[PDB]
């Protein structure tokens, strides 16, 4: 059970740390019980969540994931 | 048990090692005894729920007491329905040969569910112990051992 | 890290007893000292960045070898590090001023100080020397804006000294 | 402000807000009406404050008026006028607000990288806001002045 | 964001000083903060009892907890309790801030995407949030229950 | 509450922001009322433990019942000693002004302790509620509000 | 998923006990597991020989390995061998599970997206999987080659 | 390591083939594996009851749980339960492996360093492991309780 | 990629040896590398002066640095300087490589997505890159300013 | 070390002469030395009575002097009296020096190691030192009992 | 150990007789022993002058001999001279043995433990050993100064 998420997290603190200023827009797969804290961490930075999509998993199935 | 070996060899980049193929062949051999044990627990369900409610309400009378959760006919019917659910999941685990399709439906989030329902989990563990005792009386020795296996897993899981 | 009110709580918790009269006496002491402590910390906070510069100036007035060949504040690359250590000592001294203990200086400053300073070749004598240029200046600034008794301003710099101290007696 | 602090904390650690923090909330709510009256006073006469501030600047440092300086030229001379008013607008917003961080976010985060490749020097900004501080606490009542001084000297140290 | 921070932002993007309407808004917030804090305290008292009463009102003994329903598996029942605790906690944060922006930023951002991905029924969630709102409006009183129900209905309306 | 602001500004590289200095000055002002409330709860402890045991054993009689944990004089003495401990931690939290030195000693690992002791946590929460009611009767209105603050934190923590 | 796990799931979502048709399905699986295990063993014997014979049957000496083709570069030849080894290995897993869901979950999920992104020819891949199927049906026998060809044709049909 | 892996290693470092004494060792292990597995199952049944009974036997109502003792704070009580659960779980692993090397590799490596750093009393830990050993030897029987007590006494002897 | 690596790749995917047209391309690159290196050196000299002059030409004293504009907040001014330094640095890399593929791979990949997500004005960015191009074409000369303006106009055209 | 020697050391490691703050510290010590000497005399009067009253307050008629306790054997009772006499005597030395360094150097150095090696209960020792502190604060008065209780609580805190 | 004893040991642990490579090693040692003995004699001549010149080169007139430094107290100056005399003497022993094992066995065993326990600065010790090495390489010549500097740099590298 994996999700395909596109998201965008600006740190808002690169100007006082002088970091690499790398890209903040990604399309990644995340597993089932992991997307929970990923959701939460992306919302911690005020990040926009563009689109959540099912990669792996049939919904409504109970045994066998 | 085939999904266990498949995801086990799937995390690695290797194939299924032939010792795992030996354990799959042995489980395939024992599947007929597994099916007979599951059918014997299947057809005699209401006896097992009756004797489990018997031994539980003899053991812990607080669910019977009005401060407890299983007070009244509706709540005691929900209680025996929970015991029916756990017997059903035990038959699933008996067929599957490994405790994954029973833990996925009955174990993995049970503590917070029973905590936010008010019921104690130790009484549920005693109920599954009573189910194990009644199925041990119902089956033969090599069948009661192999049933008390998965019943033992549920009793350890609810605690 | 323990406050002046939480250190009493630890001392009374390890015995398992309740508050008595003596702990209430020291809490009354801390609670009538707090209004003066906050004003002293605001006065030190206001002019802190110039305090660091004058502390550097008098520190180089004292020992010439600090800004000479065989010293540690030679280039600006090695000067900015000494000035930010002045910044650090003043910052945690203000932390210990509002807390009222020396446990902040113990737990966050002094605990690995010998290891870094012996590791980087950094001296210790000129460091405590600079700490006390800082506290003379800070005493002047606290005495400027009001507050008459300045011994609570006086103590945390000296505690930093006594643990950075290479004790020879 | 304080509600930002308590809410970001209590969310960051997955609990409800503690009760000492709620007591800090309601003593802030009582302190707010004196905050409203002092920010109304500073919104009354900002003209005098920026006029004093520019005047004390051009008494303090003569190199901005000398050619080759930053106040030389009419455009940037007229600009520094409203720049002073921007900083005291941020002071009014801050002296109302319980914390300096929503004002730190607006005008304090990247000061060095901004003014550094802009032309103006950061050793002049501390004299600018020193003049603003002198011109604000003449124009207020006494303990209100003592309450609004730390926001000024916060911006002063955040410059240099 | 706050109500304070929203007022400061709305005054800031115009370059406007704090005029009397903004001071009215801040003084109304400083008046209502008393019952805001008291309501947040008593909601933080017994959040588990509120969630238990809400599922006993709306979701229990339906087909949803029967097999075939979305709350049949016990991990799904635990996830249901987690989602309802989230709705109540973030509604408490939005009630104490006095501004629903944290609901838009932290809860309602990508939530319909998730609930249509997992096959979570939306109408049963809306009825569960409604039962949450009725239980906490009974528990806290009508006067703070109005402001609690405003943000819970905000979550319910954005979810639909 | 000073350690809270100090580690709060210490995670950042910034100093203590003067709004935090305002909250420290206000706590310093309210410390005298805090000390009077703590002494009033201090000298009247045995009344509060008596009325808490009263209201608890009237509310939940299963600890009195022999299947429960607090059966017999020794176990009921340990029960009232636990209530004495929680009243002591509440006085610590009243003085400190913020719930850190009471959560550090009574909250942070209490669920697994009471689970491996056999006692239910809801009865402990009802005991702290009874302590809050008795201290609300003992104090004035503005004192009972500020005591029921930290008592409310403990009641929310034990659940 | 398994065939066992699929039967248990189909009996579970109805709340149904294990009726006689499900027991027939499980007993048919327990009958066929013998040749399933023997076929998986001899396919795990010589997978490299199967992939070598398949590329020698279908892909070699074409324009695909000539310059301009997609298998001209030697890293692309190694990637081709990797993809064919993946198809054979996951077809072995789906043959031993007796359920093609792992092909849908682990192989056929985002594969047409990748092969149209990289410009990989799809028809040559389908013919290579066909040559894989012919070689392993010759190697294992007809009786297990049918079940191997079912999942290899499942990969080929989902790829197209 | 195993007992099997230890026998294979001892035969390997000599370059020796499997002689009859090593086959005797492996056949003795294959004889004892029955009660090894049954003992591991019933110890995995009620590990929490074993730890509860052990602290009720040895550590409770002492000065250790009184203030001043090392188990006074509730996080320290939880850490005590964690350490006893670790001792029981790794003793179960060493019982099923039939070789105490995993105790030496995973538990007894830097444990006296940690317990003398934190000020943890060692003798009370030894008595708690002794009470664990008595409870599980009563629970599992004498015949597997001997092998359980061997590895628990190994932990106790290495701790001292 | 390079111009050398692009020529080698275009000769490789045909299986072609290095014919005379590819040798002409490589010898033209080896002729132009002199002024390429000298231009890269003097652009690496004073990149901060180029960015300062470009914002003073295009972005300063507009509504963009006024409140309401996207460069009002000082962290947003620092982010603007950061983005312009990125454009100049990657244009220097593409000028010295003689191939704009690194602009397509490292800058222009997901940049319109980011600038439409944040609400960054695109036309002001294009005019700022234009002012960058005019300043560096004045600073380096016309002969290398043509090749610098080619890649800066490549960034400007891909941005639009 | 002394308070005098600590002041001299803190002035020495800086190379500093004796400034006025150090002279204030030494003059405060020379003021407090009167009651320091009088307190040390009356504590040296009846140390055996203090230890007797402390064990009669805290340790006697418990389970500690019963069989099974750590003070059951009469050599262990004599060792208990010896340890309490040590705590009182070294607290007298630290009171007269005005500096707790001799407690850190001579008592608290390896004491938790010894008390965890022998199985000595730590909490009962802390309560015995507490009873010592109460008895000597009653015997000497409050004004010197504060300074006696500071070093006795130092021993109690370092022991825990 | 020696170089002779190391050669004999390396031939012994194989059970090997003295082959020609070992005889080459022993004959090279018997060739170099002339200058080894002459160097050891002239280093034993004036060891005090070498230590005096080394502290005058490296450690004197620094902050280390000032108050606050580790060589301020005169017993610490005497301990410094003792440690440098130890380094020179054991380097002489390792030079005459032709094997650095006595440095590993007698000097470098627990020396970093001691120098981090006492707070001895390690880098100043390394620079003092470096000044020792330069002085004795000047005094003895280059040809034996190489072998002296090898073991002194061995002490310096093991110390760091
Ligand atoms: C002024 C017209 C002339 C001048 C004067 C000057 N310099 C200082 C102080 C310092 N100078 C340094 C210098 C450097 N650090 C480096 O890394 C390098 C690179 C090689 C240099 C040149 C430092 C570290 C200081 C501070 C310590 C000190 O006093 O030396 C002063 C004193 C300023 C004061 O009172 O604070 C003065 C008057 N230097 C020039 O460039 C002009 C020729
Ligand atoms: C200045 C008064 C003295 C001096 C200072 C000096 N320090 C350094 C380098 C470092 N100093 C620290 C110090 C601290 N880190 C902490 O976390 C704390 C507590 C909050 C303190 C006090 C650290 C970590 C460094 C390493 C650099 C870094 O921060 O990563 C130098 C540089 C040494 C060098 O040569 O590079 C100097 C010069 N030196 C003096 O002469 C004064 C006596
Ligand atoms: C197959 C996986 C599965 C589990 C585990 C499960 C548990 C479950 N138990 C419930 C209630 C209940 N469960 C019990 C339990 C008990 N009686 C006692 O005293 C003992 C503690 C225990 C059983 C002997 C009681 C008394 C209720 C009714 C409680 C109430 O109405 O609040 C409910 C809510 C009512 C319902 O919809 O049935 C659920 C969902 N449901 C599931 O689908
Ligand atoms: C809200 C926080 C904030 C502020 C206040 C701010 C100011 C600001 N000052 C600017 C320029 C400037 N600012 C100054 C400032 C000064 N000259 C002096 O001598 C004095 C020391 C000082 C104050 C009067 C000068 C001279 C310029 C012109 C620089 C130039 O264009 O050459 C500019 C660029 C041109 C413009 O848009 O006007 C901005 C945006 N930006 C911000 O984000
Ligand atoms: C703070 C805002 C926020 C929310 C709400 C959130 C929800 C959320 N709910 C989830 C699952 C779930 N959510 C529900 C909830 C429901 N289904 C029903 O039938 C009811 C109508 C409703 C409960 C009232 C259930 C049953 C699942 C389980 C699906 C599964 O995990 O198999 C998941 C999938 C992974 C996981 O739980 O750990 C997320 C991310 N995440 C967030 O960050
Ligand atoms: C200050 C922090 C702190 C806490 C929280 C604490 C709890 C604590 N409660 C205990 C026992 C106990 N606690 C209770 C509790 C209760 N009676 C009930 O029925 C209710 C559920 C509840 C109180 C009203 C009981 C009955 C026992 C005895 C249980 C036994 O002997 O097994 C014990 C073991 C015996 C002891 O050494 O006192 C500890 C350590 N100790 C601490 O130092
Ligand atoms: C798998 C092998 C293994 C062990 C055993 C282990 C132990 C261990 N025990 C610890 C603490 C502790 N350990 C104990 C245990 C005891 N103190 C007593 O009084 C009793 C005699 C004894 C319990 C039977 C206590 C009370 C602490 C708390 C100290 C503290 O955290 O403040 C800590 C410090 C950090 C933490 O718990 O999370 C470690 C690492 N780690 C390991 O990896
Ligand atoms: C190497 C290629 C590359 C680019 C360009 C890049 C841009 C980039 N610009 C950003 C923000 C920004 N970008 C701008 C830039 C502008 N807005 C304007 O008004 C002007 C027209 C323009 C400046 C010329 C501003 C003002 C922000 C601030 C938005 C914010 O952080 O609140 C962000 C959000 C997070 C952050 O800065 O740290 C990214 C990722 N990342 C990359 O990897």
């Amino acid at each position: 059970r994996l999700f395909k998420i596109t998201a965008l997290v600006p740190s808002l603190s690169r100007t006082r740390t002088q970091r690499e200023l790398q890209n903040t827009y990604f399309t990644k797969l995340v597993p089932y019980e992991n997307w929970f804290r990923e959701q939460q961490r992306i919302q911690k930075a005020g990040g926009k969540i563009i689109k959540v999509e099912l990669a792996t998993g049939k919904q409504g199935t109970n045994a066998g994931l | 048990i085939v999904t266990k070996s498949i995801v086990n060899a799937d995390a690695e980049a290797r194939y299924l090692s032939p010792g795992e193929l030996d354990r799959i062949k042995s489980f395939v051999a024992g599947g007929q005894q597994r099916l007979r044990i599951a059918q014997a627990l299947t057809d005699n369900r209401e006896r097992l729920v009756k004797q489990a409610g018997d031994q539980l309400f003899q053991k812990r009378p607080d669910v019977v007491s009005p401060g407890g959760n299983a007070y009244g006919q509706e709540m005691t019917a929900t209680c025996l329905r929970d015991l029916d659910y756990y017997l059903r999941l035990v038959t699933y685990g008996i067929v599957a040969g490994d405790v994954t399709p029973i833990e996925e439906i009955g174990v993995i989030g049970v503590r917070e569910m029973y905590k936010s329902l008010g019921t104690p989990i130790e009484a549920v563990g005693e109920g599954v112990r009573a189910l194990k005792n009644a199925a041990s009386t119902l089956l033969s020795a090599e069948d009661a051992a192999e049933a008390g296996s998965y019943f033992d897993y549920v009793v350890g899981a609810l605690q | 890290m323990r406050d002046a009110v939480t250190s009493l709580i630890k001392n009374y918790d390890v015995a398992g007893r309740y508050f008595d009269r003596n702990a209430i006496d020291t809490l009354k002491d801390y609670f009538d000292s707090g209004t003066a402590r906050v004003q002293a910390a605001a006065a030190i906070n206001s002019n802190a960045a110039a305090l660091v510069k004058q502390a550097g100036s008098k520190l180089f007035e004292e020992l010439p070898e600090l800004i000479r060949p065989g010293g540690n504040a030679y280039t600006t690359r090695r000067l900015a590090a000494c000035l930010r250590d002045m910044d650090y000592y003043l910052r945690y001294a203000t932390y210990a001023l509002v807390a009222g203990n020396t446990n902040v200086l113990d737990e966050r400053v002094l605990q690995g100080l010998r290891e870094t300073y012996n590791s980087l070749g950094v001296p210790i004598g000129p460091t405590v020397r600079g700490v006390q240029i800082l506290k003379d200046l800070v005493k002047e600034q606290v005495a400027g804006a009001g507050i008459a008794n300045t011994t609570f301003v006086e103590e945390p710099f000296d505690h930093i000294t006594r643990e950075l101290s290479e004790r020879d007696v | 402000t304080v509600i930002s602090q308590v809410i970001l904390q209590a969310d960051d650690e997955l609990r409800y807000p503690s009760s000492g923090e709620l007591k800090s909330i309601s003593d802030f709510l009582q302190t707010g009406v004196q905050r409203t009256r002092i920010v109304a006073t500073l919104a009354e006469n900002e003209k005098k404050i920026v006029q004093e501030a520019t005047k004390q600047l051009w008494q303090k440092r003569p190199d901005f008026i000398a050619p080759g300086g930053n106040a030389y030229g009419e455009r940037q001379r007229a600009l520094c006028i409203r720049d002073f008013g921007w900083y005291l607008r941020l002071i009014t917003y801050g002296v109302l607000a319980g914390d300096i961080e929503p004002i730190e976010k607006i005008g304090i985060i990247g000061v060095r990288e901004m003014y550094n490749s802009l032309g103006v020097p950061v050793p002049g900004m501390v004299e600018a806001i020193n003049s603003l501080k002198k011109a604000s606490l003449d124009l207020l009542s006494s303990e209100d002045a003592a309450a609004a001084a730390p926001y000024f000297d916060y911006i002063i140290q955040a410059m240099s | 964001q706050d109500a304070i921070t929203a007022v400061i932002n709305s005054a800031d993007v115009q370059g406007k000083y704090l005029d009397t309407a903004a001071l009215e808004k801040l003084k109304a917030y400083f008046s209502t903060g008393e019952l805001r804090v008291r309501a947040a305290t008593t909601i933080s008292a017994n959040a588990a009892a509120i969630v238990k009463e809400a599922v006993a009102k709306s979701l229990l003994y339906s087909d949803i907890t029967r097999p075939g329903g979305n709350m049949y598996t016990t991990r799904r029942y635990a996830a249901c309790i987690r989602d309802l605790d989230y709705y109540l906690r973030y509604a408490t944060y939005a009630m104490l801030a006095g501004d629903p922006s944290i609901l838009d930023e932290r809860v309602l951002n990508g939530l319909k995407e998730t609930y249509n991905s997992l096959g979570v029924p939306v109408g049963a969630t809306v009825q569960a949030i409604q039962a949450i709102k009725e239980v906490t409006a009974s528990l806290v009183g009508a006067d703070a229950g109005k402001e609690m129900g405003i943000y819970l209905d905000y979550i319910s309306s954005g979810l639909s």
